[PDB]
């Protein structure tokens, strides 16, 4: 049995600036029981029907998981630009795989303000396919030395997504896993 | 997203509270700035997100407000203080400014 | 602080280069805005180009003018293709997402 239920239901999730990633190999997928469940809102599918993933069968597969916005779940996709798709995680233009994206205001739904997530804002160029940055050196906006000093013309590259639980349809946290098949 | 200002012109005198008020179509979470234009200069930058104030502006001004309507707040009014005040959206492109408010002292 | 220049009259269907000279600031490092405003009225925007290079125009004069960085000079360039008459109004070039500086202003007349 593949390790799918893990990944779906698991207690801790990252945000998108260090997202982490996963590779499964050696199961037998069941996306039946994930094709007819409700909870989903976006279960967009690109370059493969989603109709027959069951009859074939892979090699390599990997999943990745975000907490993202409401507006920005559209930028998950091949092709797109961006805050959030640019400069944080960008898709190859031959993708093949599946994007599922569901709403989480139970969960994630901090009373008083999470201020926990963070998202990048700063950086200097864009962003090859597949590519993670952890590092938050400070930034510098000018021919002036930083010696890594908050101030002016000296910003942190990082900025906090405010969750709140009365928060509209349109600003209320989304997690996505997305699939990957080699 | 069409924002509004459905004032145009308010007046009042030395020392007085004045506030002023801007509506947003669908809905702006905390996403919304106050411009301020003097006559004849460039505009300056005066509340970003609504409600942290800038550094350099007076502590007399506030803004408040959230969801659908927001309010920005004059507590004690100078005598040089003429100018147009503007509310603009700037969350993600494009970015829809007002109508614009022009001030007047008595 | 930042200068525009390359303000004045031009004939109907003509192109033009508006130059903001900014010092102080990297161009090749911060989200650069290009608002413009008609005689009298109220402010309209105009562009955004990101630090990515990633650009963003008005949905109303779409298609007709292209904004681009020099950092060999650290300068920001605008060139307007295929005007009209109304095209004519005050345009400015600022600094957004912090610490906004706007500056001075060029006239851009047909
Ligand atoms: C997650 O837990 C819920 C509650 O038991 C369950 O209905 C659901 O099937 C679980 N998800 C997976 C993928 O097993």
């Amino acid at each position: 049995l593949c390790p799918f239920g893990e990944v779906f239901n698991a207690t801790r999730f990252a945000s998108v600036y260090a997202w982490n990633r996963k590779r499964i190999s050696n199961c037998v997928a069941d996306y039946s029981v994930l094709y007819n469940s409700a909870s989903f809102s976006t279960f967009k599918c690109y370059g493969v029907s989603p109709t027959k993933l069951n009859d074939l069968c892979f090699t390599n597969v990997y999943a990745d998981s975000f907490v993202i916005r409401g507006d920005e779940v559209r930028q998950i996709a091949p092709g797109q630009t961006g805050k959030i798709a640019d400069y944080n995680y960008k898709l190859p233009d031959d993708f093949t795989g599946c994007v599922i994206a569901w709403n989480s205001n139970n969960l994630d739904s901090k009373v008083g303000g999470n201020y926990n997530y963070l998202y990048r804002l700063f950086r200097k160029s864009n962003l090859k396919p597949f590519e993670r940055d952890i590092s938050t050196e400070i930034y510098q906006a000018g021919s002036t030395p930083c010696n890594g000093v908050e101030g002016f013309n000296c910003y942190f590259p990082l900025q906090s997504y405010g969750f709140q639980p009365t928060n509209g349809v349109g600003y209320q946290p989304y997690r996505v896993v997305v699939l990957s098949f080699e | 997203i069409q924002m509004t200002q459905s004032q145009s012109s308010l007046s009042a005198s030395v020392g007085d509270r004045v506030t002023i008020t801007c509506q947003a179509s669908q809905d702006i979470n905390n996403f919304l700035n106050w411009y301020q234009q003097k006559p004849g200069k460039a505009p300056k930058l005066l509340i970003y997100d609504a409600s942290h104030l800038e550094t350099g502006v007076p502590s007399r001004f506030s803004g408040s407000g959230s969801g659908t309507n927001f309010t920005f707040t004059i507590s004690s009014l100078q005598p040089e203080d003429i100018a147009t005040y503007y509310c603009q959206h700037c969350d993600n492109p494009p970015y829809t400014f007002g109508q614009g408010t022009k001030l007047e002292i008595r | 602080q930042l200068v525009e220049s390359g303000g004045g009259l031009v004939q109907p269907g003509g192109s033009l280069r508006l130059s903001c000279a900014a010092s102080e600031i990297t161009v090749s490092s911060n989200y650069m805005n290009w608002v413009r405003q008609a005689p009298g009225k109220g402010l309209e925007w105009v562009s955004v180009i990101y630090p990515g290079g990633t650009t963003y125009y008005a949905e109303s004069v779409k298609g007709r003018f292209a904004i681009s960085r020099d950092n060999s000079k650290n300068t920001l360039y605008l060139q307007m293709n295929s005007l009209r008459p109304e095209d004519t109004a005050v345009y400015y070039c600022a600094r957004v997402m912090r610490h906004e500086i706007w500056g001075q202003g060029t006239l851009v007349t047909v």
